[PDB]
RNA sequence: GGAGUAUGGUCGCAAGGCUGAAAAAUUGACGGAAGGGCACCACCAGGGGUGGAGCCUGCGCGCGCGCUACACUGACAGAGCCAGCGAGUACUCCCUUGGCCGAGAGGCCCGGGUAAUCUUGUUAAACUCUGUCGUGCUGGGGAUAGAGCAUUGCAAUUAUUGCUCUUCAACGAGGAAUCCCUAGUAAGCGCAAGUCAUCAGCUUGCGUUGAUUACGUCCCUGCCCUUUGUACACACCGCCCGUCGCUACUACCGAU
């Protein structure tokens, strides 16, 4: 019910996951068109979401200041990252190994890792 | 100067700025993020928490999510 | 970026002026709070101000927090005090000599997180520009006379103060042989300051102790083996750099590892190295009558 | 006070002049002339410091509507050898049409 | 090496900084100097008291390096001016 | 104010409220709650609007001309063009309000300064 | 050396002079004002 | 004495002393202009004695 | 008269010598082995100083910063011809164009400028070209020295500086060592300023020309840190080692 800010396919290609400014992200299945899980831990609008090469982990940044990191075989955010001074991340990328997250905001011009 | 250094080192008082936690405000207890009348005053504090949730949502939405 | 630095410096100067007026009012409000708790009668000009009472009822709590020390004053260092490791680059003047470049290396090695930069052909506004572009905390410029250094310029960024000082009695690290000296240990140094008592002394203490990375406060009273000493007499701050072992619980062996100065500050400006027109906070008043009698810091 | 002083207490102390072997260098500047010199220099430096603050804190995207009826200060490259930083003003002259110059030349 | 590391090594050689010995190790020490060496340590590891050149001698002649004490010389000259 | 003065949640929400209002640019100080008593004001919001803040930044000459220019659409805030003359510009987006891409007003400024690059 | 000695002597001498004459003027004003107020009290009672 | 070359602050002053020995004796002395400008003798000059 | 704030006096306490200079620990003291990270105070590849002769600040015939060179990627002579930061005269003689005179330095008559307006496009230097010289201390180098003419200044001897002729030294890439340096960086070049400390025996800016070689690795020299913590999924690892202290208990030894 808000603007869909970003989306990524899964590396298998069976399901896509989109992140909107409603605060929720959800994983739609391409066949059958239904959302299969709605992650609702962000308390503000969700910007860019990304996968790794492995396709089991999803990293999502948002304006509430946290780059969260979900595991899609157990459906729980095993990590949440914040900057020490409080930022509001608007874009992010992740190494294809899945071990380094970089994220950048509009409030400070440094780029966090 | 050398004896001043020896006195400070022995009865060790150093004027270095110490590394403080970056979330001392919101997390003052420093909990670990893994596996884990006066009722009038408590009701007043919860009312202020509710008011601030509504007002912070309104102010962030009025500044259009630059905050 | 540059518009943000200018805007934040202007907001800081406006907030400082508002703090001056609010301190002129809050000296009157602290008499009303002390008279309310102790019952001693207060002045009629304070007790008959309706605006003061009406605003006092809202502004009790910051005075209580300042009494307990729970909040910190609006400063250029209090934003990032013990959160970020302050990075600092040391540079020479334009065409340095070999002893100035070795001295620049020595006072780079004094700070465990500093870097040294070759000046060459580097215009000083672009030096300031590159410092703000790489988010440096401090720059330190060096000036030599003839192979012997005569001035430091410690500038805090993004808009913080300059302390310009003249150096005396410099005994370099690069004079003693390599059999006697060695590679200096790069551990996070303890700091001691001796003889700073005025608010100007606490100002120079702040802009000198926010050059060093913050020490881990878990067991810092006994661990760590390297100390740096700033002690002033007759407002010429003299600095030593020692390394120590605690040879017993009652005794300690010192070993002088770094250069010796007695720097005298002559200018503390509320504004960075590029601003020659920044408003000074203190300057060494020579050619006055009692400027040699009066001792600052 | 002022009645407890003689006329020799009131008598003025004269000012010495420049030596005659050095009179070609000008007048000997004393405290009064030095005060005039220092006042003029502090005034000029105050104006220049305010102009440097105004040139530093300048919005690069500012838009007044006099910019469509004025010629800018330009640069040394665009203007040329005749480049001062002053915006050139109008002397009042204007390019004059042919009918009015026909009238003026018939009068001449 | 570093001045810290060489100071620690020289004090371990002089036995001033080493591990806490047992009573049996103190019996061995009482079964089997150090101030004369500590004077040399406190002179060598504080090299700024005296003025030295770094290059060494220009022309080596063999025939059978502190070249001046500026602190002691300045204090001596100031005592002469006081007198 | 009505909470007791030594209260932890009072002190925390005082700092939160003052920091939020100073980050939005309504208050000019973040060290007094009497600022939120008699300094927070619909005129302070209305002067944190966009045509008045670009009048202050001298992007226009007057608030009337500024409203005309941002109705014609020459002004972006950040990366997105802004057609609404009520967009509340906060204190850190006052560093990012500027003209749009192919702006005739931008060509007018560059033609005045004699830096009209036609590339 | 002569600079440092003369500046030390000038500071000590000026401080001693200021202290001594503050004491002298305070004692003279104290005694004279005490006797003047006593005489004004003894005169106003007549 | 008399000024010889005049920069912004440091001026070279000529017809006052006769040698660098006399200047080294009067080093740091409080020199003064007739106008009221104070100043300090800084350093002896080499090439004109 | 009440309430504060100061200033200087006065008094009381402090203000009585088993004495004679040079611990804490159930948390502590010191290490070792393995594995990481970093470093022109490390390796690797190159570059550049200093150190040879002379001058001198400074530090305590000896020393340091420098300038100029040892030439052929050059010297010389024509010729091309290109910056940037500056400054500049009122109760005055500052920045100086142009016109003559002079081989030059300079002289002289005027002239513009209190200056984005005049000097000044500062026609700067390396640099580019067409010539001359040809490896010879040579025309590389230009110390020392004689004689002369000028300018500043009341004054120039111990030679302020400038120009001309002549005189034409050492120096043939600096030794051992030792130090520094990774991109508009090393190095060359000039122009300007002289900012309450420092600095004219120089300092700090400013433009111009602008490379070689690393940009990997902890093998050497070291420095820091892990072996406790500080987060949870996948996934991986799998009780690091020594010498003592301290505490609790147990029994032993021998004097009182």
């Amino acid at each position: 019910f808000d603007a869909m800010n970003s989306l990524v396919y899964s590396p298998d290609g069976q399901r896509i996951v989109t992140a909107a400014d409603d605060g929720k992200i959800k994983v739609w299945d391409v066949e059958s068109g239904f959302c299969i899980v709605t992650f609702t831990e962000h308390t503000s609008g969700v910007t860019a979401c990304e996968f790794a090469k492995k396709g089991s982990v999803l990293f999502t940044a948002s304006l509430d200041g946290s780059v969260r990191a979900w595991d899609l075989i157990r459906y729980r955010n095993f990590r949440t990252f914040t900057a020490p001074e409080r930022l509001s991340f608007t874009c992010m990328a992740v190494d294809p190994s899945g071990e380094v997250i970089a994220a950048g905001s509009i409030d400070s011009f440094d780029i966090h890792i | 100067i050398e004896e001043l250094i020896k006195r400070r080192i022995l009865a060790g008082e150093f004027d270095e700025v110490l590394r403080r936690r970056p979330d001392m405000f919101g997390n003052p207890h420093g909990v670990r993020r893994g596996l884990v009348a006066d009722e009038k005053l408590r009701r007043d504090e919860e009312e202020i928490k509710r008011m601030w949730k509504e007002i912070s949502a309104k102010l962030d939405a009025l500044s259009s999510w630059h905050y | 970026m540059l518009r943000k630095q200018a805007r934040q410096r202007r907001d800081y100067l406006y907030r400082r002026a508002l703090l001056l007026r609010d301190a002129e009012i809050a000296e009157k409000r602290a008499k009303l709070r002390a008279a309310l708790a102790s019952g001693k009668p207060l002045d009629p000009k304070i007790a008959n101000d309706k605006e003061l009472r009406k605003d006092f009822d809202y502004d009790v709590s910051r005075d209580i927090a300042k009494e307990q020390g729970e909040i910190d004053i609006d400063d250029e260092y209090s934003e990032l005090s013990g959160i970020v490791d302050p990075r600092v680059l040391v540079t020479t003047s334009r065409d340095p000599s070999s002893r100035l470049m070795a001295f620049s290396k020595e006072i780079r090695l004094m700070f465990p997180t500093a870097i040294r930069l070759n000046r060459g052909n580097l215009i000083l506004p672009d030096l300031v520009m590159s410092a703000q572009r790489e988010r440096l905390s401090d720059i330190i410029l060096l000036h030599e006379h003839r192979g012997t250094p005569t001035a430091i310029t410690i500038s805090h960024f993004p808009h913080g103060p300059t302390l310009m000082a003249s150096l005396h009695n410099v005994v370099l690290r690069a004079d003693i042989p390599k059999s006697i000296k060695g590679t200096v240990s790069e551990s996070y140094p303890h700091l001691i300051f001796e003889g700073f008592r005025t608010p100007l002394g606490q100002r120079v203490v702040k802009i000198l102790k926010h050059l060093f990375p913050p020490r881990d406060p878990t067991n810092n009273a006994k661990s760590g083996n390297r100390v740096i000493t700033f002690v002033n007499q007759d407002d010429c701050i003299e600095v030593r750099h020692h390394v120590y072992v605690r040879t017993n619980y009652n005794s300690v062996e010192l070993s002088e590892v770094g250069p010796r100065f007695t720097m005298r500050p002559f200018s503390i400006t509320m504004g960075t190295l590029e601003n020659k027109d920044a408003d000074v906070e203190w300057h060494l008043s020579q050619y006055t009558r009692t400027g040699r009698k009066k001792n600052y810091f | 006070m002022s009645s407890l002083r003689h006329a020799i207490q009131r008598r003025a102390h004269k000012e010495r002049a420049q030596p005659l072997e050095r009179q070609r260098l000008g007048i000997l500047e004393k405290k009064k002339d030095y005060r005039l010199r220092a006042r003029d220099y502090k005034k000029k430096q105050a104006v220049l410091k305010s102009l440097r603050q105004k040139a530093a804190e300048r919005n690069e995207d500012e838009f007044y509507f006099g910019m469509m009826s004025r010629k800018g200060p330009g640069s040394a490259l665009t203007r040329g050898k005749g480049f001062t930083g002053t915006v050139d003003g109008d002397r009042g002259n204007k390019a004059l049409s042919v009918e009015t110059v026909r009238l003026l030349k018939t009068q001449d | 090496g570093s001045q810290l590391k060489r100071l620690k090594a020289s004090l371990r050689e002089q036995g001033l900084i080493g591990p806490q010995k047992s009573k049996k190790q103190k019996r061995q020490n009482a079964n089997d100097q150090k101030a004369e060496a500590l004077k040399s340590i406190r002179e060598q590891f504080n090299p700024f008291q005296f003025k030295t050149n770094a290059r060494g001698p220009k022309f080596e002649v063999t025939t059978n390096v502190i070249k001046g004490r500026p602190e002691l010389s300045r204090a001596r000259s100031e005592e002469k001016r006081r007198q | 104010s009505l909470l007791p003065p030594d209260n932890e949640v009072r002190r925390k929400h005082e700092t939160l409220l003052l920091d939020k209002l100073y980050d939005m640019g309504i208050l000019s100080t973040k060290a007094k709650l009497s600022a939120v008593e008699h300094n927070v004001t619909v005129s302070a919001f209305a002067r944190r609007r966009l045509p008045v803040v670009m009048t202050r930044l001298r992007m226009a000459e007057t608030v009337q001309a500024a409203t005309k220019l941002i109705e014609q659409g020459h002004v972006r805030v950040g990366v997105e063009e802004v057609r609404d003359p009520a967009f509340l510009v906060t204190r850190n987006m006052e560093d990012f309000v500027t003209w749009t891409v192919g702006s005739k007003i931008k060509q007018n400024i560059m033609k005045y300064r004699d830096k009209l690059d036609d590339f | 050396f002569i600079r440092r000695e003369q500046l030390r002597i000038k500071k000590e001498k000026d401080e001693a002079y200021e202290k001594k004459f503050k004491r002298i003027i305070a004692e003279i004003q104290n005694e004279e004002g005490r006797a003047a107020n006593e005489y004004a009290r003894e005169k106003a009672a007549r | 004495g008399t000024p010889w070359k005049i920069f912004k602050n440091t001026a070279f002053i000529k017809d006052m002393f006769n040698s660098s020995l006399e200047i080294a004796k009067f080093e740091g002395a409080a020199i003064r202009t007739v106008s009221g400008i104070r100043g300090q003798i800084k350093r002896a000059l080499s090439k004109p004695e």
